[PDB]
C-alpha cells in the first residue's frame, strides 16, 4: 500500500509475531492448574492479546517487513488512504486539551494579578476561582481566537528588555 | 519631577525594571543627580526593590 | 592589580567599605548624594577581587565594579 | 636513492622519542625561567 | 593624629605555635605586624586556626598575608571593641604603616580624602570595546 | 477547619490531588479501554 | 621580573606557574599583545598562515614517505580486495615476542599498522602505481613545505612586509582566489585527469617521461578547437573494464554517465574530470566579478547599500557592512568556519554515498574512519565559527555604524529568536525521548506491536522523487512517463537509477522508522547546540543578570557570588556548554551511520529496523554486541592485532573519567590541597634546600573549565575511535 | 530450596503483568531479596495470620508513635536539663534498650 507497506489482516510476519506471543504465554500456561487464580491471570492475558490484535487488524494499520503496525503522519496521505485515527485526529486532539490547560493557567494568571497578594494566590491556590476557570475553559479556541484578534492576546513592547536590545 | 505614589516608567537601560513600571517614593530638591526614589513590587536579583533613577530616567506613565 | 572603579549612582551607604575584606575602599566627601559620601578606591594593589563590595552594593546597577587584572602576589591572596 | 637503511628506526625512534624531548625540555624550562634585566 | 611607628619589643598573645604561620614569604618578600591594646586578658580565635590569649596591654601578632590581619581587625573590632592597626614589614626592615591610613577608620567620611578611581558617569555611559582597540595593552572600556 | 482548607489549598497537596486525579483516569481509561493506540 | 611570555608584561610580572598556562593559552591572540598595532596584527596573521601551510605540506610528504618505505602499494595495487592496506612500521622496544608476531601480520618483514586513512584508494585513482612516485610526491611536497616557511618568513622582513591597503583589498583578493585558486587549480586538476589518471586506469603508464608524445585522445584538440565537444564522449569505458588494465576501455576522456563504475563502485574518472572542468570555467568566470584596476566589475560597498527593501522590514538592510566585515578579522573567521564546516559536513555525507576512489566501499573500516573523521571536524569547526562570531560581537562590533541594519536587527530580536530555539529544543525532546521510552516500555512488557512506529513518507517521498521505485510513490524520476525522467534519460540517468535502486550500497540507503527517531534526534542535537551557541553569541554583549559583561571580555571566570551567583555566565562559557552537545549530537550521527552501515554490510539490515526504535536495542545490539573482539584484544589467555585497540579504548576512557574532575571539582579546594603542600616542602629537611622559582597555585576556572572539556573530548574521541576501527576491522 | 521468595504482586494493566514471574509455589509475583522469608522462618512464624497479627501489631506502635510525638511536643514537652541527663540516659540505654531488648530477645 503506502510505502511498499503490507496491510497488517494481509502480513505475514504479523500472524507470526501473534501466534509467538501465544506460544509464550501458553508455555507459561502449562505450569498451573485450572481454576488456580495464575492460570485465570494468564488466560486473561491470553484474551487480551487475542482482543489486540483482532482490534489492530481491524482499524486498518500497516504493517512492515517485522510485522508491526507503522503510522501515517501526512494530511492528504492519511485522509487519502483512511488514516486520519493514528496521526491526524490525535493531533487535534492533543492541541484542544493542551491549550485547555494552556489557557485555563493564562486565565488564572491574569485573575490573580488584579489582586494585593499575587504571589500569595499563586502559592496558595484559589480553588473556587480555579474550578470556575478550569470549567469555562471549554471554549478557549473561540476565546483564544478573539483575543487574537481584539489586540488583547499580546503584550505590546513594554516587556523587559536587556541592555543590547 | 513626579510626586509622591505616583506610576512612573523606567527608561535607564542597564536598570532591572527598564521599560516597566514603579511607584514614585520621594523627589530630593537639592542638586543630588538621581533624585527620584521608586519602588518596585518586584525585587532585582540582589533582592533589592528600590532605586535612585534621573528625571530624564523616569516617565509618569 | 585588579580595576576598581566607582560610578556616581553612589548613594554612601558604605556598604562597598564595610564589606572589603582588605581595606581597599573608603569614603570621600562629595556632593553628589543626599548623604554627602562617596566611595573610591585608593588602595586597589591590595585588591583580590573577591567582589564582596559589588554583592554589598544596593544601587541597580552597580555604582562599584571589580574588572579582574594582571595578578600579583598580593592580588592572588598568597601567603606563600 | 630514497630508502632509509635498515637500522634506521633503531637510531631515529629513541631520537625523537627520548633525547629531542629532553634537550627540548631543558631549552624551554630554562627560557621560561629567565630574568628579565 | 601622627603616624605611629612599629615597636618590636612588644609582648605576643600567649599561644603553643601553629602549622599555618609564616613561610618563606616572610623572609623573602614581606610580612605583615598586627598591634593592639586590650583591656583585659581574654581568649580570642587566631585567624590562622585555633586559640589564643591575648595579654593586659599592648599586644603583637604576625601574618603572613594581609586579609588575614583584616580577619583580625573584624573580630577584634566587632567582638571585643578593640582599635587594631596593622603595618607591612619588609626584610630590609623598613615598616609601612596602613589601616587606618587616615588615623579615622574607612568607613566613615574623612575630610582631607582624595577621592580615586572615581568614573563621574553611569556604568552605561561607558564605551563600546571597539573604541578601545588597539592600545598598548588589553583594555577595558571603563579604564578610560 | 478555614485553615486546614487552607493547607489543602497549598501548591503540593493541589499537585498530589490533581495528579492522583488525572493518573487515576487514565488507569481507568487503560483498564476499560485495554491497549488503544488510534483513533 | 622574567622574560616569558614576551608579548604581555602584565603577564610576565606574574610571580606564579599561571604565566607559563596563560603564556602558552594567549600565545596566537594577537590582538590583546603589548604594543601591537593594525598593520603588525594583518602581518603576523600572514606569516602564521604561511606556517599553517608548511605544517600541512610536510604532514602530506610524511605520510607519502613513510608509505613509500615501509607499506605494501606496489603489492596491494595487484589485489586491493584481500590484501590490508600499511600505514607504517612499528619501532617499539617495549613489545614482546607474542606482540611482534602479532603486529607481524603480512606481507611485511615486522610489527605494522593498517592504515584506514583512504590514501592508498586515492593514490591509487589518481595515478599512483609504484613507490618510486610516491617518493617523488614526497620529496616535491617537502621541498614545497620549505618554501612556505621561507615565504613566512620573508614576507615578515622590513623590505616584504604589506601595507594595510593590500590587506583591506576584498575584490583582488576574491577575483584571484574565485579565478586562481579555485577556477585555474581546477582547471589544472582536470589537465592531471586527463593527461594522467585516466591512462593510469586504462592500463598506460604516462608519467613526466613521456606525458608530451602521449595523446589524451586519438583527435587531440581538433574536437575542442572545431567545437565537436562531443567526441570526447564518444566511447567510454565499458561495463566490464578491469581498473588498471586494458580490457575493456575506451577513447573517452569527458563522459557523463551517472553512477559508478561496476568493478570499483566508485564514480568514473572522465566524470570526475568532466566535473573538475565545468567547475573550474565556473569559477573562472566568477572570477571577473569584482572590480579591481580596469574599470569594469562590481562594487561590493555599492551592492550591500543597494540590496535594502522598501518598506523598512528589514531597516536600512545591509547598509554599513562592508566595512564591519572589512575590519573585523573575527567575522571574517566566523563566516569562513560556518563555511569549512559546512562544506566539511557535506563532504562526509557525499563521500560515504557516493565513494570516488576505487576500491573505497570495500574497505569498511576506512569508509567508517573517514565518515567519523571528517564528521567531529565538522563539528568543532561550526562550535569555533559560533565563538569567534560571539568574539566579533564583543570587540569588533561598532554600534553607531551599525545603527538600523540586519546585524542591530538580531540583536533586536535575539529574545525571540533564543525562546524559539528553546521551544524546538523543548519539543524534540520531550517527543523523542518520549518515543525512545515508550517503546522501550513496550519491548520490556513483551509486546512491540503497541510501539509507536511513525512511517518517514516525507524523506521517502524524496527518494522516490530521486528515482528509487522501493517506496510505489512513482514519480519525477521514478515514473517512466515524467519529463525530467524522459529529457535526462538519454545521457546521465541510467547509470544513476541502476545504482539507485542498487540496495548493496550507501546511494539513498532505505529507511524506517528507527531512521525516523534518529533523524529527529539528529534535529534535536543541532537546534540545541544552535539555542547554546546562538545565546552565547548574542548575550555576549550583556544581559539582564550583567548589563555590562562587554567591559569584562569574552572569557572572564563569573561575577562573583553576588546577585544570586554568576557562574558560567560569559560567551566562552556558553561555547564550553556547547562542545558537549557537539560531542553529543556527532556521537549520535556516527552511533546511526555505523550501526546502519554493519547492519548493510553483515546482511541483516532486518536486525537495525528492528531493533533501532527502542535504545535497549541500541545498548544491546550495537554497544553490546560489536565489543566483543575489542575487550578480547589481550586477555589471559593471550593477545593479538585487537591489542592496541583495546588498550587505547581504556585509555579514552581514562581521559575521559579524568577529565571529570576538572569538571566537577572547582578551585579553592586545590588551592587548599597546594597551600598544605607548600608548607610541607618548606619545613621538610633536606628538601627544603629545593624550591621553586615559580610560586605553585591551583589552576584558574576558565584554564580549568578548558582543561576538563580537554581531556573529556580526548577520551570521547579515542573510545569511539577504538572502539569503531576495532569491531569494523576485527569483524571484516 | 525450590521456591523463590515473592512477596510483591502487580495489577494486570497496561502490560505490567509480565513482571509476576513464576516463582514457584503456584504464585506469581516479583523475587524479593530483603531476606524477610527466612528472619520470619528464623523467628518461628509459620501461618500467615501470625504475620498478619504483626501488621496489626506494628501499625498500633506506629500510632503510638506518632501520638507520643504529638504528646511530647504540644502537651508535655521535656525541659533542657532532662535533655542533659546524659549519664542516667546512658544507664537506660545500656541496660533498658540493648540489655533488656538482648535478653527479651534471648527469651
Ligand atoms: C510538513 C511538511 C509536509 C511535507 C513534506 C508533505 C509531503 C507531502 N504531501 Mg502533505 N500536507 C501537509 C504537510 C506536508 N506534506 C500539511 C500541513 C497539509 C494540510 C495543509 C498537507 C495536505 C496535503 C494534501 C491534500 C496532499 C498532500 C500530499 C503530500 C505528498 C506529495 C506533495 C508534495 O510533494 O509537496 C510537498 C509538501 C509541501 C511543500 C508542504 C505543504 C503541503 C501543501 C499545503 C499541500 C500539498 C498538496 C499537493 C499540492 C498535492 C499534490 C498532488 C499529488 C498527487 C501530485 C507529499 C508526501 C498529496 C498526496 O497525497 O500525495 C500522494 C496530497 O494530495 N499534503
Ligand atoms: C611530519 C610528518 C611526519 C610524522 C607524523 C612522521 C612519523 C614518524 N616517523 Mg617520519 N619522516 C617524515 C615525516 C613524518 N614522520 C619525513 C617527511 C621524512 C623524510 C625526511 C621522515 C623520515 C623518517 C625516518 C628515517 C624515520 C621516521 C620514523 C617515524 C616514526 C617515529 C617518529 C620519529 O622518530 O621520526 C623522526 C622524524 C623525522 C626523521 C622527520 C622529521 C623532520 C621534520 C622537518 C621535523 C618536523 C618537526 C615538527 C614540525 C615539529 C615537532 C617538534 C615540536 C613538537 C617541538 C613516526 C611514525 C622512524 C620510523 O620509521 O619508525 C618505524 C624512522 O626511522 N621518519
Ligand atoms: C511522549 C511520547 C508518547 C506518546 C505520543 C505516547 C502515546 C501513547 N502511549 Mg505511551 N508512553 C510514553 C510516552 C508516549 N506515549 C512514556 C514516556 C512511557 C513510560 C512512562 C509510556 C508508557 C506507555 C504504556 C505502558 C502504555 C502507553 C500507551 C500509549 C497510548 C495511549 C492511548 C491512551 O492513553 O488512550 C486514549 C486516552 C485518552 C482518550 C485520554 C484523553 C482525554 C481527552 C478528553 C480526549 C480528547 C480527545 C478529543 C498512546 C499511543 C498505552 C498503549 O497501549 O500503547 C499502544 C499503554 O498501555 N504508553
Ligand atoms: C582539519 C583537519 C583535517 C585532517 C587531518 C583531514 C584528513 C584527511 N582528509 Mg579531510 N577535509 C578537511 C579536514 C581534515 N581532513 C576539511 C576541513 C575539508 C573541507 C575543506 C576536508 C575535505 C576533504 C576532501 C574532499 C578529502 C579529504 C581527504 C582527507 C584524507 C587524505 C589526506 C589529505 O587531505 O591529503 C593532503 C592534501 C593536500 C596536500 C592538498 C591536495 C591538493 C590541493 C587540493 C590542490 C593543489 C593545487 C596545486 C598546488 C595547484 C597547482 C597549479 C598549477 C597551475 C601549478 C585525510 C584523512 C581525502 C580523502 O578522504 O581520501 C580518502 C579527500 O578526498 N578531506
Ligand atoms: C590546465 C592544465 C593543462 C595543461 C598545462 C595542459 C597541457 C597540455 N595539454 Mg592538456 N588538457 C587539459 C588541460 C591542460 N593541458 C584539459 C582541461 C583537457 C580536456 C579538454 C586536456 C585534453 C588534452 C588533449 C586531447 C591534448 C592535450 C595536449 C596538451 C599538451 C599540448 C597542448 C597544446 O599544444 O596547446 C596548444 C597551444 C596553445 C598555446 C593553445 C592553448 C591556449 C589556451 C586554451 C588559452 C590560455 C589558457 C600540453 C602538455 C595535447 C597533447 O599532445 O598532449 C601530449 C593533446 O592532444 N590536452
Ligand atoms: C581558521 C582557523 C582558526 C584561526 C586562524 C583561529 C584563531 C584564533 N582563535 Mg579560534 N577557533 C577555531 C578556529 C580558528 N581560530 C576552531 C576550529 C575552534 C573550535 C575548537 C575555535 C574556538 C576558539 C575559542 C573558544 C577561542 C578561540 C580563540 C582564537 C584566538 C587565539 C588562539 C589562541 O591564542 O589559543 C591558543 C591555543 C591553545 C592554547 C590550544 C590548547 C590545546 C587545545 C585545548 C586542544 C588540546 C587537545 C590536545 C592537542 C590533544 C592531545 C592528545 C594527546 C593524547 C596527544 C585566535 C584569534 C580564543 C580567543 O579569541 O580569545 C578571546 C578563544 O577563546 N578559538
Ligand atoms: C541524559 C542527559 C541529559 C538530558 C536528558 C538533557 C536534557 C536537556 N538539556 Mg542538557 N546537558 C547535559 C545532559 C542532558 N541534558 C550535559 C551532560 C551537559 C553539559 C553540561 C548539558 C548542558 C546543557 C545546556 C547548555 C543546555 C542543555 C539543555 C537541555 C534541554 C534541551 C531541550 C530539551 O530537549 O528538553 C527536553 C526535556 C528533557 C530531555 C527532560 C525530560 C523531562 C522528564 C522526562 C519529565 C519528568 C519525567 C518524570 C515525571 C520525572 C519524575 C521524577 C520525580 C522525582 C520528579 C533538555 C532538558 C538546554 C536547555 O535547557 O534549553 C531549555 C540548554 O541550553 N543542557
Ligand atoms: C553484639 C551484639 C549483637 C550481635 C552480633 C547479634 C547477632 C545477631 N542477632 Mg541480635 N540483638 C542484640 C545483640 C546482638 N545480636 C541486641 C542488643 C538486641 C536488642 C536490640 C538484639 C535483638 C535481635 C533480634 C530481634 C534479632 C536478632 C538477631 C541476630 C542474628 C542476626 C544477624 C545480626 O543481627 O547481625 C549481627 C549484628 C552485628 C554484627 C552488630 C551488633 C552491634 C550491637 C548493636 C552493638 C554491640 C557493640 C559491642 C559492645 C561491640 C561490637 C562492635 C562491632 C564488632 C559490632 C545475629 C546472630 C535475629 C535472630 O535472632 O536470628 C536468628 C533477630 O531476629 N537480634
Ligand atoms: C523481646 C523481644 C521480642 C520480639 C522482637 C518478639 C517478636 C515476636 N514474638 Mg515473641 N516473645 C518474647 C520476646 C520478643 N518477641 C519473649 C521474651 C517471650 C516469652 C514470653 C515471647 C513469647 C512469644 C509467643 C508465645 C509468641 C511470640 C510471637 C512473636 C512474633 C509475633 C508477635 C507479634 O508481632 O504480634 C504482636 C503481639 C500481639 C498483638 C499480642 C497479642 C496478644 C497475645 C495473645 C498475648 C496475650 C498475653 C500477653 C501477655 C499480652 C514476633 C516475631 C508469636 C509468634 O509469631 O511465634 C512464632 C507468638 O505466638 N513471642
Ligand atoms: C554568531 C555570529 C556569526 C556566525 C554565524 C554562523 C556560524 C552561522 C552559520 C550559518 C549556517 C551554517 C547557515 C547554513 C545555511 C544553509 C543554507 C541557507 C542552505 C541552503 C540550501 C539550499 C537553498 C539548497 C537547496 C537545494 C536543495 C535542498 C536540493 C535541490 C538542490 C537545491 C540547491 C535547489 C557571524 C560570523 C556571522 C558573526 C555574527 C555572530
Ligand atoms: S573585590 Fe574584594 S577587595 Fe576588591 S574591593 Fe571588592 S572587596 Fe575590597
Amino acid at each position: 500500500d503506502i510505502a511498499g507497506l503490507t496491510p497488517c489482516s494481509e502480513s505475514k510476519a504479523y500472524a507470526k509475531l501473534e501466534k509467538k506471543e501465544l506460544k509464550t504465554l501458553e508455555k507459561r500456561l502449562k505450569q498451573y492448574e485450572a481454576d488456580s487464580a495464575p492460570a485465570v491471570a494468564l488466560k486473561a492475558t491470553m484474551e487480551r492479546t487475542k482482543a489486540r490484535f483482532a482490534n489492530y487488524a481491524k482499524a486498518g494499520l500497516l504493517c512492515g517487513n517485522d510485522g508491526l503496525p507503522h503510522l501515517i503522519a501526512d494530511p492528504g496521505l492519511a485522509l487519502k488512504y483512511g488514516h486520519a485515527g493514528e496521526v491526524f485526529i490525535p493531533t487535534f486532539g492533543f492541541l484542544y486539551v493542551a491549550g485547555y490547560i494552556g489557557y485555563v493557567g493564562r486565565q488564572y494568571l491574569i485573575a490573580v494579578k488584579g489582586e494585593a497578594k499575587p504571589t500569595d494566590k499563586e502559592i496558595i491556590i484559589d480553588v473556587p476561582l480555579a474550578t470556575k476557570l478550569a470549567w469555562q475553559g471549554a471554549g478557549w479556541p473561540l476565546a483564544a481566537v478573539q483575543e487574537l484578534q481584539r489586540g488583547t492576546l499580546l503584550e505590546k513592547e513594554e516587556n523587559i528588555t536587556v541592555s543590547p536590545r | 519631577g513626579p510626586k509622591r505614589g505616583s506610576l512612573v516608567k523606567i527608561l535607564r537601560p542597564e536598570s532591572y525594571w527598564f521599560n516597566q513600571v514603579g511607584k514614585v517614593v520621594s523627589v530630593d530638591q537639592s542638586g543630588v543627580r538621581y533624585p527620584v526614589v521608586v519602588r518596585f513590587e518586584n525585587q532585582n536579583y540582589a533582592g533589592v526593590t528600590t532605586n535612585n533613577y534621573a528625571l530624564d530616567e523616569v516617565v509618569a506613565a | 592589580a585588579h580595576i576598581v572603579k566607582i560610578y556616581d549612582t553612589c548613594i554612601g551607604c558604605t556598604q562597598c567599605v564595610r564589606a572589603c575584606p582588605l581595606d581597599v575602599l573608603e569614603m570621600v566627601p562629595w556632593d553628589g548624594c543626599k548623604a554627602s559620601q562617596m566611595a573610591s578606591a585608593p588602595r586597589t594593589e591590595d585588591c583580590v577581587g573577591c567582589k564582596r563590595c559589588e554583592t554589598a552594593c544596593p544601587t541597580d546597577f552597580l555604582s562599584v565594579r571589580v574588572y579582574l587584572g594582571s595578578e600579583s602576589t598580593r592580588s592572588m591572596g598568597l601567603s606563600y | 636513492p630514497f630508502v632509509p637503511p635498515s637500522w634506521a628506526p633503531s637510531v631515529f625512534v629513541p631520537l625523537t622519542g627520548l633525547v629531542l624531548p629532553a634537550i627540548a625540555m631543558a631549552t624551554l624550562f630554562v627560557y621560561i625561567e629567565k630574568e628579565a634585566p | 593624629w601622627t603616624v605611629p611607628t612599629l615597636n618590636p619589643d612588644t609582648p605576643s598573645p600567649i599561644f603553643g605555635g601553629s602549622t599555618g604561620g609564616l613561610l618563606r614569604k616572610a623572609q623573602t618578600e614581606e610580612f605583615y605586624v598586627i598591634t593592639w591594646e586590650a583591656k583585659k586578658e581574654q581568649i580570642f580565635e587566631m585567624p590562622t586556626g585555633g586559640a589564643a590569649i591575648m595579654r593586659q596591654g599592648p599586644n603583637l601578632l604576625k601574618f603572613g598575608k594581609k586579609e588575614q590581619c583584616l580577619a583580625l581587625t573584624t573580630q577584634l573590632r566587632n567582638k571585643f571593641k578593640l582599635t587594631p592597626c596593622f603595618y607591612r614589614v619588609f626584610p630590609d626592615g623598613k615598616v609601612q604603616y596602613l589601616h587606618p591610613a587616615d588615623g579615622v577608620y574607612p568607613e566613615k567620611v574623612n575630610a582631607g580624602r582624595v577621592g580615586a578611581n572615581q568614573n563621574m558617569r553611569r556604568i552605561g555611559q561607558n564605551v563600546n570595546p571597539i573604541k578601545v582597540k588597539f592600545s598598548g595593552r588589553m583594555m577595558s572600556p571603563a579604564e578610560i | 477547619m478555614k485553615d486546614f482548607t487552607t493547607y489543602l489549598s497549598t501548591a503540593p497537596v493541589i499537585a498530589t490531588i490533581w495528579f492522583t486525579f488525572t493518573a487515576g483516569l487514565l488507569i481507568e481509561i487503560n483498564r476499560y479501554f485495554p491497549d488503544p493506540l488510534v483513533f | 621580573h622574567k622574560l616569558f611570555p614576551k608579548f604581555s608584561q602584565g603577564l610576565a610580572q606574574d610571580p606564579t606557574t599561571r604565566r607559563i598556562w596563560y603564556g602558552l593559552a594567549m600565545a596566537h591572540d594577537f590582538e590583546s599583545h603589548d604594543g601591537m598595532t593594525e598593520e603588525n596584527l594583518y602581518q603576523k596573521i600572514f606569516a602564521s598562515h604561511f606556517g599553517q601551510l608548511s605544517i600541512i605540506f610536510l604532514w602530506t610528504s610524511g605520510n607519502l614517505f613513510h608509505v613509500a618505505w615501509q607499506g605494501n602499494f606496489e603489492q596491494w595495487v595487484t589485489d586491493p580486495v584481500h590484501i590490508r592496506p600499511i600505514a607504517h612500521a612499528i619501532w617499539d622496544p617495549h613489545f614482546g615476542q607474542p606482540a611482534v608476531e602479532a603486529f607481524t601480520r603480512g606481507g611485511a618483514s615486522g610489527p605494522v599498522n593498517i592504515s584506514t586513512s583512504g590514501v592508498y584508494q586515492w593514490w591509487y585513482t589518481i595515478g599512483m602505481r609504484t613507490n618510486q612516485d610516491l617518493y617523488v610526491g614526497s620529496v616535491f611536497l617537502a621541498l614545497v613545505s620549505a618554501i612556505f616557511l621561507f615565504a613566512g618568513w620573508l614576507h615578515l622582513q622590513p623590505n616584504f612586509q604589506p601595507s594595510l591597503s593590500w590587506f583591506k583589498d576584498a575584490e583582488s583578493r576574491l577575483n584571484h582566489h574565485l579565478s586562481g585558486l579555485f577556477g585555474v587549480s581546477s582547471l589544472a586538476w582536470t589537465g592531471h585527469l586527463v593527461h594522467v589518471a585516466i591512462p593510469e586506469s586504462r592500463g598506460q603508464h604516462v608519467g613526466w617521461d613521456n606525458f608530451l608524445s602521449v595523446l589524451p585522445h586519438p583527435q587531440g584538440l581538433t574536437p575542442f578547437f572545431t567545437g565537436n565537444w562531443a567526441a570526447y564522449a564518444q566511447s567510454p569505458d565499458t561495463a566490464s573494464h578491469v581498473f588498471g588494465t586494458a580490457q575493456g576501455s575506451g577513447q573517452a576522456i569527458l563522459t557523463f554517465l551517472g553512477g559508478f563504475h561496476p568493478q570499483t563502485q566508485s564514480l568514473w574518472l572522465t566524470d570526475m574530470a568532466h566535473h573538475h572542468l565545468a567547475i573550474a570555467v565556473i569559477f573562472i568566470v566568477a572570477g571577473h566579478m569584482y572590480r579591481t584596476n580596469f574599470g569594469i566589475g562590481h562594487r561590493m560597498q555599492a551592492i550591500l547599500e543597494a540590496h535594502t527593501p522598501p518598506s523598512g522590514s528589514l531597516g536600512a538592510g545591509h547598509k554599513g557592512l562592508f566595512d564591519t566585515v572589512n575590519n573585523s578579522l573575527h567575522f571574517q573567521l566566523g563566516l569562513a568556519l560556518a563555511s569549512v564546516g559546512t562544506i566539511t559536513s557535506l563532504v562526509a555525507q557525499h563521500m560515504y554515498s557516493l565513494p570516488p576512489y576505487a576500491f573505497q566501499a570495500i574497505d569498511f573500516t576506512t569508509q567508517a574512519a573517514l565518515y567519523t573523521h571528517h564528521q567531529y571536524i565538522a563539528g568543532f569547526i561550526m562550535c569555533g565559527a559560533f565563538a569567534h562570531g560571539a568574539i566579533f560581537f564583543i570587540r569588533d562590533y561598532d554600534p553607531e555604524q551599525n545603527k538600523g541594519n540586519v546585524l542591530a536587527r538580531m540583536l533586536d530580536h535575539k529574545e525571540a529568536l533564543i525562546s524559539h530555539l528553546s521551544w524546538v529544543s523543548l519539543f524534540l525532546g520531550f517527543h523523542t525521548l518520549g518515543l525512545y521510552v515508550h517503546n522501550d516500555v513496550m519491548q520490556a512488557f513483551g509486546t512491540p506491536e503497541k510501539q509507536i512506529l511513525i512511517e518517514p513518507v516525507f524523506a521517502q517521498w524524496i527518494q522516490a522523487a530521486h528515482g528509487k521505485a522501493l517506496y510505489g510513490f512513482d514519480f519525477l524520476l521514478s515514473s517512466k512517463t515524467s519529463a525530467a525522467f524522459a529529457n535526462g534519460q538519454s545521457l546521465w540517468l541510467p547509470g544513476w537509477l541502476d545504482a539507485i535502486n542498487n540496495n548493496q550500497n550507501s546511494l539513498f540507503l532505505t529507511i524506517g522508522p528507527g531512521d525516523f527517531l534518529v533523524h529527529h534526534a539528529i534535529a534535536l542535537g543541532l537546534h540545541t547546540t544552535t539555542l547554546i551557541l546562538v545565546k552565547g553569541a548574542l548575550d555576549a554583549r550583556g544581559s539582564k543578570l550583567m548589563p555590562d559583561k562587554k567591559d569584562f571580555g569574552y572569557s572572564f571566570p563569573c561575577d562573583g557570588p553576588g546577585r544570586g551567583g554568576t557562574c558560567d555566565i560569559s560567551a566562552y562559557d556558553a561555547f564550553y556548554l556547547a562542545v558537549f552537545w557537539m560531542l553529543n549530537t556527532i556521537g549520535w550521527v556516527t552511533f546511526y551511520w555505523h550501526w546502519k552501515h554493519l547492519t548493510l554490510w553483515q546482511g541483516n539490515v532486518a536486525q537495525f529496523d528492528e531493533s533501532s526504535t527502542y535504545l535497549m536495542g541500541w545498548l544491546r545490539d550495537y554497544l553490546w554486541l560489536n565489543s566483543s573482539q575489542l575487550i578480547n584484544g589481550y586477555n589471559p589467555f593471550g593477545m593479538n592485532s585487537l591489542s592496541v585497540w583495546a588498550w587505547t579504548f581504556l585509555f579514552g576512557h581514562l581521559i575521559y573519567a579524568t577529565g571529570f574532575m576538572f569538571l566537577i571539582s572547582w578551585r579553592g579546594y586545590w588551592q587548599e590541597l597546594i597551600e598544605t603542600l607548600v608548607w610541607a616542602h618548606e619545613k621538610t629537611p633536606l628538601a627544603n634546600l629545593v624550591y621553586w622559582k615559580d610560586k605553585p597555585v591551583a589552576l584558574s576556572i576558565v584554564q580549568a573549565r578548558l582543561v576538563g572539556l580537554a581531556h573529556f573530548s580526548v577520551g570521547y574521541i579515542f573510545t569511539y575511535a577504538a572502539f569503531l576501527i576495532a569491531s569494523t576491522s576485527g569483524r571484516f | 530450596t525450590h521456591i523463590k521468595p515473592s512477596a510483591q504482586v502487580v495489577w494486570p494493566i497496561v502490560g505490567q503483568e509480565i513482571l509476576n514471574g513464576d516463582v514457584g509455589g503456584g504464585f506469581q509475583g516479583i523475587q524479593i531479596t530483603s531476606g524477610f522469608f527466612q528472619l520470619w522462618r528464623a523467628s518461628g512464624i509459620t501461618s500467615e495470620l501470625q504475620l498478619y497479627t504483626t501488621a496489626i501489631g506494628g501499625l498500633v506502635m506506629a500510632a503510638a508513635m506518632f501520638f507520643a510525638g504529638w504528646f511530647h511536643y504540644h502537651k508535655a514537652a521535656p525541659k533542657l536539663e532532662w535533655f542533659q541527663n546524659v549519664e542516667s540516659m546512658l544507664n537506660h540505654h545500656l541496660g533498658g534498650l540493648l540489655g533488656l531488648g538482648s535478653l527479651a530477645w534471648a527469651g
